[PDB]
RNA sequence: GGAAAACUUGAGUGCAGAAGAGGAAAGUGGAAUUCCAUGUGUAGCGGUGAAAUGCGCAGAGAUAUGGAGGAACACCAGUGGCGAAGGCGACUUUCUGGUCUGUAACUGACGCUGAUGUGCGAAAGCGUGGGGAUCAAACAGGAUUAGAUACCCUGGUAGUCCACGCCGUAAACGAUGAGUGCUAAGUGUUAGGGGGUUUCCGCCCCUUAGUGCUGCAGCUAACGCAUUAAGCACUCCGCCUGG
């Protein structure tokens, strides 16, 4: 009943199956408690405009969630601050 | 955190106690207790060598580990308990290995929370890990001063110390005193601030709560004769009549510094007390 | 933050003197030379807008 | 610096002449003590 | 170390100060207006910047760092007169930046001056 | 970078065309619309043409060839001389002489002059 | 406030006849949903004072309709107190 | 329409030559476009698609 | 005025669209200030109408990286927006209040004002604890002056900030109570609604309700006010009757 669009950024200095291991924990988190992801589109490497945790590049992600609970995405907000890889994150409701 | 007593009595009037809401189990753990007889200011010769100590309430000693040795084994917390022998609370942690032991309870510590005491530990409240592996800036307590001896520093209730920087085989740290000291890098210190923060705020409000603590009353020097104290008797009340206030044994007691210099840790103190 | 080359220094200044005047540096730090009262800047901005 | 009193007491009137004299000097000095003006040249 | 560096000036409302350094800043040489016998309130002049700039630049002498690409970090009267006087030393000023600290309305500034 | 950006390209005013009733039907591909008797040159598509105009003219001078610049419209006469000197190429300001590419065995007879 | 599928549900029981929203007892019931929803919000948010005069105004618009409903038929007023719990 | 905060190219013609915001006085947009713009320019500052200063 | 009915404009709910620094709680983020640690580096820095107190050779300032912490949110930003007032300005999510527009389905005077009462109410204060970066009463010191306890400068405590209880006062001001009608126009602007057009979106056109600036009638003692009345009316409340 509510349409969310998260976007989270990971480190540039990670290898291949370290990257795709971290995206597949979150899309299970972003399916928990009746969340049922529309799709998970992934941008490539972007030269991000300034210097967070003295990095120069980032791998972006776009996951669109259709929930009614706000139980999946605040769980995402809880864990993405804990992990030192996923560097920034932002959910936004679209109406 | 604290309860105020209604003034039903003159001795109960301004007295302010501490409700024990952080305490979850009011019974000690029978295998970690130990007899603690009172040596009321008296040394092995039998005579009183520090004043103002006497008969308080009877106390058991709870053996808690200030050295944190069991590396990489998790430890759930049973309970936060009362300890008469220190200002802080204590925390009965139970290892997955099976052994039970107490640590001093940090500020935010709950039951059912795991605690790792090793070098490959996450930087969380209650975890013990060497000062090399502790990142700069975090507050920390139960600090070892020599590797293996156990934590000694910042250990009373509400005490903490923040890691300031790192020398070759030393780390800088700022004490609750305000003093900046070098502590050897291969020394433990547990992450976080130790709890029971409102211990300093009790108004014990009564001449008898002080006697239950074991604190015998202190007679002033200026109400003595001049063989009991250097501030001994004039006629009537007298001013102290000397260039400085002096102790009962004839040492100047107001302002004069008594740190014994030519000492080994003189190289390690960076900034004095603030 | 503009690089000016292939010329003299008395012409890179002419770029730089108007690449600072079209920026919030000199008019910004002259504003924050002293704390103004939180209801006198609402009139100071009103005088700097009614005159345009 | 001028001042006038039309009293008859020639000791109490000068208590008012010196009052008018002391006021007029302070007018003169604060006129010329506005040298302290922060004027920075270009 | 030869012919690569960063020149830092920050002319405040008093005492134009200049420190030339390398491209990864390590303070090669510096000079001020107070280091030229300007005791007080003569330091807030463009003429003080006419001598203070090159007397750190020409008295660097440790590596021959002869390019500058100056950086401006202060609102002052001798702001552009310290880079004009830097080509009196003649050190190929190639990138002028106004890197001044501008807050995002962060702290409380001090009182008004009556 | 590669192309002219969108801001300064239409600030010059290249989106204007000539008048409707004065139209060539083959230019339908390169017209976005007409507003008040005036046509509107497709601005996104001429960027897709000026880069292709940039691509070969890059590599013509790579061979060392000579590109001729001609301009005779009276409001664009001396805008092509000053750009040929910066390029080091050969310009035309006045009218076409009538054979300076084809009968130039009699024009170079007068460039010899 | 409350959702429309919550709001359209509560106008089914107290409706007097089909397509008669705006009736007094069908707009008191949707108030009592909105009363009970906002002071549960206000229970955990005790500092929200600007939302409190939104509550205190629609308390007043419920009271002015209960006082209205007694003036023309008392037997309908007794049924609404029993259907959804109000005092007085 | 509605400005999406990922569409950087139409969103960075509105940013300044240092990273500031052009006012609608000098750009020429409408009122409700400018403040629907400014809630999208500042979500794009937060996820490093645009700087705060250059 | 009472009673029994009937009506739809007032009032309220529907349905469909919007706009918003309206509140509350929890997260996230960047620039700057201060302090500390370090590298490199050398005599002043700082400050003023002029100086001095202060700071620095136990390496200052300046510069570069990293850290900690508190406070605010540049640009957008506007005689703009929202709220009953006080007031409200980073960003995101949750929870929640109000207004406006349009449609006419529905209820059928359900309305307005409101003594006593009951709740909100800037700052400075007070209490119990936190936290303490800048700023800063009191206070200390240096200059000015004819003189100081003022102005200016260095330093600095409560406070400024958070949580919970209070206090309940401001030039709390549009120095103008609330409600509903009616009475020349011109002109900006806001959310729209339409629109005619379109524009490469541009615009320019008619439309509720806001928000300004001009200006008749009328009003005022005069300034002035003038569809946002201080004009013409009716209701109710607060209040004044020399200093």
């Amino acid at each position: 009943m509510r349409t969310y669009e998260v976007m989270y950024i990971v480190r540039p200095n990670i290898e291949e199956d370290a990257k795709k291991a971290l995206v597949e924990r979150f899309n299970g988190i972003l399916a928990t408690e009746g969340a049922e992801v529309l799709e998970a589109k992934d941008w490539g490497k972007r030269r991000l405009a300034y210097e967070i945790n003295d990095f120069k590049d980032g791998f972006y992600n776009i996951v669109r969630v259709k929930s009614d609970n706000n139980k999946a995405t605040d769980e995402f907000q809880r864990l993405a601050k804990i992990s030192d890889d996923i560097i920034r994150y932002m959910v936004i409701r679209e109406d | 955190a604290i309860k105020k007593y209604k003034p039903i009595t003159n001795g109960r009037r301004n007295m302010t106690s501490l409700d024990f809401a952080e305490i979850t189990k009011t019974t000690p753990e029978k295998s970690l207790l130990k007899p603690l007889p009172k040596k009321a200011g008296r040394n092995n010769q039998g005579k009183l060598t520090v004043r103002h100590h006497g008969g308080g309430h009877k106390r058991q000693y709870r053996v808690i580990d200030f050295k944190r040795n069991k590396d990489g084994i998790n430890a759930k917390v049973d309970s936060i308990q009362y300890d008469p022998n220190r200002s802080a609370n204590i925390a009965l942690v139970v290892y997955a290995d099976g052994e039970k032991r107490y640590i001093i309870a940090p500020k935010g510590l709950e039951v059912g929370q795991i605690v790792e005491s090793g070098a490959e530990a996450d930087i969380k409240v209650g975890n013990a890990l060497p000062l090399q592996n502790i990142p700069v800036g975090t507050v920390v307590h139960n600090i070892e001063l020599k590797p293996g001896k156990g934590g000694q520093i910042a250990r009373s209730a509400g005490a903490s110390a923040q890691v300031l920087g790192k020398e070759g085989k030393y780390v800088l740290i700022r004490l609750r005193s305000g003093e900046v000291r070098m502590i050897l890098s291969t020394c433990r210190a547990t992450i976080g601030q130790v709890g029971n923060l409102q211990h300093e705020l009790v108004n014990v409000g009564k001449a008898g709560r002080s006697r239950w603590k074991g604190i015998r009353p202190t007679v002033r020097g200026s109400v003595m004769n001049p063989n009991d104290h250097p501030h001994g008797g004039g006629e009537g009340r007298a001013p102290i009549g000397r260039p400085s206030p002096m102790s009962p044994w004839g040492k100047p007691t107001l302002g004069k510094k008594t740190r014994r210099g030519k000492k080994s840790s003189d190289k390690l103190i960076v900034r004095g007390r603030k | 933050t503009v690089v000016r080359k292939n010329e003299s220094l008395e012409d890179a200044l002419r770029r730089f003197k108007r690449s600072v005047s079209k920026s919030g540096t000199i008019q910004e730090v002259r504003k924050r030379e002293f704390y103004e009262k939180p209801s006198v800047k609402r009139k100071k901005k009103s005088e700097a807008a009614r005159k345009r | 610096l001028r001042a006038e009193e039309r009293n008859d007491d020639l000791y109490a009137g000068i208590d008012l002449i010196n009052n008018k004299l002391e006021r007029q000097v302070r007018k003169y000095k604060t006129r010329i003590n506005r040298k302290s003006r922060d004027r920075g040249d270009q | 170390n030869i012919e690569n560096g960063v020149a830092h000036i920050r002319s405040t409302f008093n005492n134009t100060i200049v420190t030339i350094t390398d491209e990864f800043g390590n303070a090669l040489s510096w000079s001020s207006a107070g280091a030229l016998g300007f005791k007080g309130s003569k330091k807030s002049t463009p003429f003080a910047a006419q001598m203070a700039s090159e007397t750190a630049s020409k008295s660097a002498m440790e590596h021959g760092l002869k390019t500058v690409e100056v950086t401006v970090k202060g609102p002052g009267p001798g702001r552009e007169s310290a880079i004009r006087a830097l080509q009196s030393a003649g050190l190929e000023v190639t990138a002028i930046r106004d890197v001044t600290p501008v807050p995002h309305n962060g702290c409380r500034p001090p009182k008004r001056r009556r | 970078m590669a192309v002219i950006s969108m801001k300064q390209l239409l600030e010059a005013g290249v989106h204007f065309g000539h008048q409707t009733r004065r139209w060539n039907p083959k230019m339908k591909k390169y017209i976005f619309t007409e507003r008040n008797g005036i046509y509107i040159i497709d601005l996104q598509k001429t960027v897709k043409k000026v880069d292709e105009a940039y691509n070969f003219l890059k590599q013509v001078s790579e061979d060392g060839g000579q590109v001729l610049f001609v301009g005779t419209k009276k409001q664009a006469q001396e805008s092509v001389k000053s750009e040929a000197e910066r390029a080091g190429q050969f310009y035309i300001n006045q009218r076409w002489l009538g054979g300076l590419l084809t009968n130039y065995k009699t024009i170079s007879k007068r460039i010899k002059r | 406030a409350i959702s429309q599928e919550r709001k359209n549900e509560i106008i089914k029981e107290y409706r007097v006849h089909e397509t008669d929203t705006g009736s007094p007892e069908v707009q008191i019931a949707v108030l009592t949903a909105e009363i009970n929803a906002v002071n549960e919000h206000l229970r955990t948010h005790k500092k929200d004072h600007h939302s409190r005069r939104g509550l205190l105004k629609m308390v007043g618009r419920r009271r002015h309709l209960l006082n209205y409903l007694r003036s023309k038929d008392i037997q309908r007023y007794r049924e609404l107190i029993k259907s959804l719990g109000i005092r007085r | 329409t509605h400005i999406d905060y990922k569409d950087t190219e139409l969103l960075k013609r509105f940013i300044s030559e240092r990273g500031k915001i052009l006012p609608r006085r000098v750009t020429g947009t409408s009122a409700k476009y400018q403040r629907m713009l400014t809630t999208a320019i500042k979500r794009s500052r937060h996820m490093a698609l645009l700087p705060y200063v250059k």
